[PDB]
């Protein structure tokens, strides 16, 4: 049976950090497009 | 009345079955040509304050080629569909894994409902259909020639053969009754077959725009 | 068409806009061709089918009923110069 | 081809418009070679069949070997091919012309 | 030759011989014997002279009557097959077979018995065994009868299908190695219906027909061949045969098989080149229906899921949902359908393991896969997106963790998913991440990176990336990191390299062209196809040098 731990794994945390960085960069890019 | 309502329900059911068969969805031969009598016997022959009520004869149909491409056909009760009814229909489709719905309203739904329906389109595609538009099958009229939906590969083959861009083809708008009958979206090309009195048979093409 | 004992196959309506809204763009094309043929051959004359076919195809090439008036052929994107050749010259020039 | 015509031509109006006036050219052929339609002729019916078939290939409207091109070419000259086959029949060439 | 007329009481040639031996005057014996044996038509006696007045023998008369009545009997037995109530017509057919089987061997009255036993819903088994005893009757049986009788003779069916199996294997192994490489025109390009349009598939559909025993025999044959050879083409054959039977809507085979719906669905998946939430959801719903005592079907279900086309479709679906998760910034564990695809691919890949081990219990999945692999490739895709953003903003970090390589080497799921994402990004012209992940492709599970599927798809993708083949860095990195590791010992790797060099030589620079030429001259230890590919490469490059 497939079981997934509730906690966030190491690579999951790194991937989420990169999601946050890419999201902030893209929001800044959209704000630039507003300018 | 109740007899005329029974006749109307049977007629719209037959037209929906024919439409589903035309799109390629798997509609069995028996239900395609079920006359009024067996419909009366199987659904109730008493739509007014009786068991043959709406939301009872809603139908899910699966694509003939692909078992996992299905469409609901719904018959809402309220004459003017509002946001609540389409919202509960969205909820019902949510537990299911299907993304195609066909609403048969009795009167034009609210403008808010239409706006939500067209905003919802990219993930969940569904269309409205006034029951008056369904009492007859327009593809059987003598003025309507043979319409065939073309796959992308043969569209590319057409474009290569005649060496023309897609914008140079004759256009057909998505609001066309036949276009809504076949549920075709923009950027999709329809082959049209006509009998010609000079050549015998002429095939043209229309781009949906 | 929805009335009982009425043929939903042969019933036409002599009106091109109504047919366009009810049945579509190919139905309106065929009906328009038939109407032109009726109005021209009524005297007993004959005009070759090619000319009616070309006129009807130009009239319904863009998916909507294109009137031959200025409101139909100048809205089509055919270039400012021939548009001014037809009508409201300086207007279309100012727009362009 | 008869059934195809019947679904192209309801109401049974046989007055059609076509390029070559086949009957007049048959009359011309009869008069040029002094056919004398009273003695048996020397025209093997398979010659008629093969001649019609090979004529049908030369009258090209849409040029190409693509299946789409072949279908378009077949649809363009469908009516004229039907007329040609219905006129240059082996029996009609054997008893009437 | 009168074997059977002795049962009707009909005097035969031996009786004619004994009457002629015990005869006194020939006229008496011959006349009486054959006139009582003649056709007892009251008006026939007047017809006899007129037939032979011109000298035309009355044998022609009797043979004409025979042929006309043979036409009539064929038409009437067809009418019996068509008209009449089921019970009465079946009973009539049974009685008529019982009283007409005495002349089954005779080619004169063969059509009678043949049509009757063709139209019977179930011909008597004793007569079926008797028919099987005579080779002539067996060869004369119709397709319906052959379906009805092919139950015990398994060696004959195996020998009949063995050349078909060999030809099918050769066709499947030649389509992958087609001289033309393209992403859209590849091995998986034809739809399963188009794949069934082949003559082999139609012959097999005609042969198997509606018989349950034949279907089970084919299942056993394909299972044993897959067990022996680990050749996944038998999975494609089984799926194609099952869908061809489904297209006919054969009740006697489809209804008894729970796997027919799954095979139909899976071939639809292959036709659509993707698995959505709908597809994974319904495949899960069907898989979870393992009732008590029906675990063995799982292995056979895995037999369906080990289709090369199905495996490709599921892995590309995994890649597409992974890219969708990158766009959505969402974890795979927040989309259960991706895990559903992983489980489906696991069952497909472990088809052979479960068949060999005969253990009909679903294998388990290690969680480190989902906790580290997919986030790593999603990190790579997000890094590419960040490089794009920073390019638009008024370098690309290509740091590849080695656990990517470790997962590719040990894990089958990591192998499949990573290889397919590599294929997708090579199709995507994603040069940066391609060079990032290239050193991780040196070793995979069972050389799936060197397998026919991935090698064909990689050659097809690089055919799109032929423009990058002009630059020395791209070709050097690609070849050294993937091909040169397994070039000297693996035939498939070197053959794919030769095909790629042939098809992409117009773009390759002359220095890299000559380097690859020197690196790809086969020795005497390679096969004849290698020599043919080298000859084609030499011809193409000589023609290019002639253009100078």
């Amino acid at each position: 049976m497939l079981v997934i731990p509730p906690g966030l794994s190491e690579e999951e945390e790194a991937l989420q950090k990169k999601f946050n960085k890419l999201k902030k960069k893209k929001k800044a890019l959209l704000a630039l497009k507003k300018q | 009345d109740d007899e005329e309502e029974t006749y109307r329900l049977w007629k719209i059911r037959k037209t929906i079955m024919q439409l589903c068969h035309d799109r390629g969805y798997l509609v069995t031969q028996d239900e395609l040509d079920q006359t009024l009598e067996e419909f009366k016997a199987q659904f109730g022959d008493k739509p007014s304050e009786g068991r043959p009520r709406r939301t009872d004869l809603t139908v899910l149909v699966a694509h003939n080629d692909d078992p996992t491409d299905q469409m609901f056909v719904f018959f809402p009760e309220e004459p003017k569909v509002g946001i609540k009814t389409i919202k509960v229909y969205c909820q019902r489709m949510q537990e299911e894994n299907i993304t195609r719905a066909l609403i048969v309203v009795q009167q034009g739904m609210t403008p808010s409902a239409k706006q939500s329906l067209v905003d919802m389109a990219p993930k969940y595609i569904l269309e409205q259909f006034l029951q008056q538009e369904l009492l007859i099958n327009i593809t059987e009229h003598e003025l309507v020639p043979e319409h065939v939906v073309m796959t992308k590969e043969e569209v590319t083959e057409l474009l290569a053969r005649y060496k023309l861009r897609e914008n140079q083809l004759p256009r057909i708008q998505a609001g066309d009754p036949v276009a809504r009958y076949f549920g075709i979206k923009r950027g999709q090309v329809v082959k049209i077959i006509r009998p010609s009195e000079t050549a015998g048979r002429y095939i043209t093409y229309r781009l949906v725009q | 068409l929805s009335e009982k004992d009425v043929d939903p196959v042969r019933t036409t309506s002599n009106d091109i806009v109504e047919i366009f809204t009810v049945l579509g763009i190919e139905a309106v094309r065929k009906a328009l061709e038939r109407e032109l043929y009726h109005v021209i051959s009524f005297d007993g004359s004959y005009v070759n089918y090619r000319h009616l076919a070309l006129l009807c195809d130009t009239m319904t090439c863009r998916g909507h009923l294109m009137a031959i008036t200025r409101h139909g052929v100048n809205r089509q994107d055919t270039g400012p110069l021939m548009k001014c050749s037809f009508e409201e010259t300086v207007d279309v020039l100012m727009e362009a | 081809d008869r059934e195809v015509l019947r679904v192209i031509f309801p109401t049974g109006d046989s007055k059609v418009v076509l390029p070559c006036n086949l009957l007049r050219m048959i009359w011309n052929a009869q008069k040029i070679f002094h056919i004398n339609p009273r003695l048996p002729s020397d025209l093997h019916p398979i010659k008629v069949v093969e001649g019609v078939k090979e004529l049908s290939k030369k009258l090209v409207i849409v040029n190409g070997d693509d299946p789409l091109s072949r279908q378009a070419q077949e649809n363009a000259t469908l009516l004229f091919n039907i007329h040609l086959r219905s006129t240059l029949c082996s029996r009609r060439m054997a008893e009437e012309f | 030759m009168f074997a059977g007329l002795q049962d009707l009481g009909v005097a035969n040639g031996e009786d004619l011989k004994e009457t002629l031996t015990n005869c006194t005057e020939p006229l008496k014996a011959i006349e009486q014997f054959q006139t009582e044996n003649g056709v007892l038509l009251p008006s026939l006696q007047s017809a006899l002279p007129f037939l032979d007045l011109h000298g035309t023998p009355r044998l022609e008369f009797h043979q004409s009557v025979f042929d006309e009545l043979r036409d009539k009997l064929l038409e009437r037995v067809s009418a019996i097959a068509s008209e009449g109530k089921a019970e009465e017509r079946y009973k009539k057919l049974e009685d008529l077979l019982e009283k007409s089987f005495s002349l089954v061997k005779m080619p004169s009255l063969q059509p009678v018995v043949m049509c009757v036993m063709k139209h019977l819903p179930k011909v008597p088994e004793k007569k079926l065994k008797l028919v099987m005893a005579d080779k002539e009757l067996y060869r004369a049986c119709a397709v319906e009868v052959k379906r009805q009788i092919w139950q015990d003779n398994q060696a004959l069916f195996g020998d009949e299908v063995s050349p078909l199996l060999k030809q099918y294997i050769l066709e499947k192994e030649s389509a992958l190695f087609s001289t033309e490489l393209s992403v859209l025109h590849n091995f998986f390009s034809p739809s399963p219906k188009t794949r069934r349009q082949g003559e082999v598939v139609q012959r097999l559909t005609r042969m198997v027909g509606k018989n349950v025993k034949l279907y089970d025999m084919v299942l056993q044959f394909l299972r044993t061949l897959f067990l022996r050879t680990r050749n996944v083409h038998y999975c494609t054959l089984r799926a194609e045969l099952l869908m061809s039977l489904h297209d006919l809507d054969v009740g006697e085979i489809c209804t008894v098989d729970p796997c027919h719906k799954f095979t139909w669905c899976l071939d639809a998946c292959i036709r659509e080149r993707f698995v959505d939430s709908k597809r994974a959801r319904e495949l899960q719903g069907f898989l979870d229906g393992v009732k008590k005592g029906q675990e063995q079907v799982l292995g056979d279900l895995s037999m369906i899921l080990c289709d090369p086309f199905a495996i490709n479709t599921l892995a590309l679906s995994t890649v597409r949902h992974l890219q969708e998760l990158v766009g959505q910034e969402t974890l795979p564990r927040d989309s259960p359908d991706l895990l559903l695809l992983l489980r489906l691919l696991a069952l497909g890949q472990g088809a052979w393991d479960m068949i060999d081990s005969q253990v009909f219990k679903e294998p388990k999945m290690e969680v480190e896969l989902i906790t580290r692999f997919l986030p790593m490739l999603m990190s790579f895709l997000v890094d590419d997106y960040t490089f794009n953003v920073d390019q638009k903003l008024p370098s690309y970090p290509n740091t590849l963790p080695e656990s990517f390589t470790k997962f590719l080497q040990e894990q089958r799921m990591a192998c499949e998913v990573g290889l397919y994402y590599v294929l997708h990004i090579t199709k995507q012209r994603n040069k940066n991440a391609l060079l990032r992940l290239l050193p991780g492709l040196v070793e995979t599970f069972g050389d799936l990176a060197f397998g026919d599927i991935f090698l064909h798809l990689l050659t097809g993708n690089l055919a799109l990336l032929a423009d990058e083949f002009a630059l020395e860095d791209f070709c050097s990195s690609l070849f050294d990191g993937f091909f040169l590791t397994a070039s000297p010992r693996k035939e498939n790797v070197h053959r794919h390299a030769l095909r790629l060099l042939i098809h992409l030589h117009p773009r390759v620079a002359p220095s890299k062209l000559e380097a690859l030429q020197k690196a790809l001259e086969p020795t005497g230890q390679s096969g004849e196809a290698v020599k043919e590919l080298y000859s084609q490469l030499g011809e193409k490059l000589e023609q290019l040098d002639h253009r100078k």
